[PDB]
């Protein structure tokens, strides 16, 4: 999620030329400096088992799929994050009152404008019209 | 102090019924406040403990980046203290347009004066209409956001179980 | 605005009550309805359009005068709602000006 | 009532010479500048239907009768104004305690001097011995 | 402070029974107040929270443009605090005739001293007659208005329904 850009230093530390192309020779070099001696055959098996393109070179959003695989968050954390994904359609980290109006139309339960503004304002704490992930969980707690 | 607050006491219909002793007891607790342009008075969410009489200049009331009321000469804003009997947060910022002179009076001092002058307090309640209640929230919609939502409405239970619960909470609200 | 976005609607008001027609749902008199219309249309006729009612055919002339005040104002009062610096008319030099300060020094 | 003197600017704006004499020719001129073309016959009908003197010229208290006709106030406002007219016999906008003593004699219910002074003082707020229209309605409210 | 308020404590029969410690505890809360001629002390309707001992000069008590009591040297006015136990508005203006010296003492401070000196408080209540109760309203009639009303009495249900109601209210008063 937010550590996706924090992995970018590690991903630039992966390749030796820094080309966005995960070489087999560069991976063998970094494992050899790690202290393991793997064969190139099992490293090619790892390439064909990891890469979605699968051409001897992989990218950083091509690793984002494996990052989403190895993420594996909790129960309630994934619940509120998926509720953020369906509840914010733009995914911009904020809940506009018009976004809550659109998901009130898409929920089936239609609410008034005063009630939807009161739901925003009870949800909001800093008071800028949009609520945060923390402001979302602050009412999803109890 | 009565001469300093003559700009309130001669112009307001709430104060045209005031006794002489009540006028002294009010003016000893009034505070004239000068404000610069762009020097706002009440924040969003600040406690509104002082109803202010704008005796000179002009003020604007910004709720959610939108001007909601322009206060001119001789307009009373704040919160209706004697009827509310509780402190509330301000709904809106009150930015100052010009160099303005307000005449504020704190809620505790005004309540003391209105509890002591019981015959005056009913006249005050009947004759002081607040220009802008800072306590009450004004619901509206922005035209640009309504236009964008109309564009999105022309373009368009596993989530509902942790969501409709909250909805029902809001139904109990 | 200062950013040239529209932010307010100024709508200016006047009375064309005496200059259109009297119409009443119920009244003591047609004369009373006329009296109420003359009491309404005051700011134009009793004050601004005072050279009109001695002369005749003054309806278009009074309407043009009352609308022409606001029509000249449609270019004059474009106050633009900006927290701008107050200005003197030109060919009047400021007191604390840098040129005036070095002029006073020389 | 209080707008009677505020109509005096309109009444001086009615006549062209400002003589206290509503001319038929001046009325035809001001209607012609208004944008209506009435005949002088219907304007003479309006003169004979309006004026109490009825001589081709009317006065400002001669219009005060039509003003009292077209006043037509509310129920409770006319009630408290007529109660002011019977309750203040001088009509001076104030209620002296001796005026309340005279209307206590003319009411039939006679009260003591202490009780009538207490009625004045409970009625009065600014405390000058006389009460106002607003001080009258302040006890006539509840 | 006892030497400053000796002009009260040697001349008043309420204070001729005062203990030495009670005299110290009173004089530390007394305030000598000088007033100019025409510089009035209590407004009409002002709160009477301080009984004043006129130790020098003369005062007049104007209720409804009429002098009601002249206070001279060694006269006590104000409100009987220990028996009233409530704050009241002043009935009358108290204009100052000459350059006068009063010795006021606030109601709260006097009540503190009289609650602590319980044996003295009964003597104070029995021996301090107030020269003029500022709380109590004095009913009277002006001779000119009585003469004019006699002239008018020699010269002289649709109204009664919104009027007799109030009358009956005053009967319930």
């Amino acid at each position: 999620e937010e550590q996706i850009a924090e992995f970018k230093e590690a991903f630039s530390l992966f390749d030796k030329d820094g080309d966005g192309t995960i070489t087999t020779k560069e991976l063998g070099t970094v494992m050899r400096s790690l202290g393991q001696n793997p064969t190139e055959a099992e490293l090619q098996d790892m390439i064909n088992e990891v890469d979605a393109d699968g051409n001897g070179t992989i990218d950083f959003p091509e690793f984002l799929t494996m990052m989403a695989r190895k993420m594996k968050d909790t129960d309630s954390e994934e619940e509120i994050r998926e509720a953020f994904r369906v509840f914010d359609k733009d995914g911009n980290g904020y809940i506009s009152a018009a976004e809550l109006r659109h998901v009130m139309t898409n929920l089936g339960e239609k609410l008034t404008d005063e009630e939807v503004d009161e739901m925003i304002r009870e949800a909001d704490i800093d008071g800028d019209g949009q609520v945060n992930y923390e402001e979302f969980v602050q009412m999803m707690t109890a | 102090c009565v001469h300093l607050n003559r700009k309130v006491f001669k112009e307001h219909p709430a104060f045209r019924l005031a006794s002489d002793g009540c006028l002294r007891a009010l003016a000893m607790e009034f505070q004239t406040v000068h404000c610069a342009p762009g020097d706002l008075i009440y924040h969003a969410g600040e406690s509104v403990d002082s109803l202010c009489f704008v005796v000179s200049g002009s003020l604007e009331v910004i709720q959610d980046d939108e001007v909601v009321a322009i206060l001119g000469k001789g307009d009373v804003f704040g919160d209706v203290f004697w009827k509310e009997a509780t402190l509330a947060q301000s709904c809106a910022n009150v930015r100052a347009l010009t160099y303005c002179d307000l005449h504020v009076i704190k809620r505790d001092a005004l309540q003391k004066v209105l509890e002591f002058y019981t015959a005056f307090s009913h006249s005050f309640s009947r004759n002081l209409i607040l220009t802008y209640n800072l306590r009450k929230r004004i619901v509206f919609r922005k035209i640009s956001d309504v236009k964008r939502e109309e564009e999105e409405r022309m373009k368009r239970l596993p989530p509902d179980h942790p969501v409709r619960r909250l909805f029902q909470r809001f139904r109990q609200q | 605005n200062e950013q040239d976005k529209v932010v307010l609607f100024l709508c200016t008001f006047s009375d064309i009550t005496a200059f259109k027609q009297p119409i009443e749902d119920d009244s003591c008199k047609g004369w009373g309805k006329f009296a109420r219309l003359t009491r309404a249309l005051t700011s134009s006729r009793g004050v601004l359009q005072q050279l009109a009612p001695s002369v005749q055919k003054g309806e278009n002339v009074h309407k043009h005068s009352r609308l022409a005040e606001v029509l000249q104002l449609g270019s004059d009062i474009l106050p633009q709602y900006k927290q701008e610096a107050p200005k003197t008319p030109p060919h009047i030099i400021l007191h604390y000006c840098v040129f005036k300060t070095t002029w006073d020094w020389i």
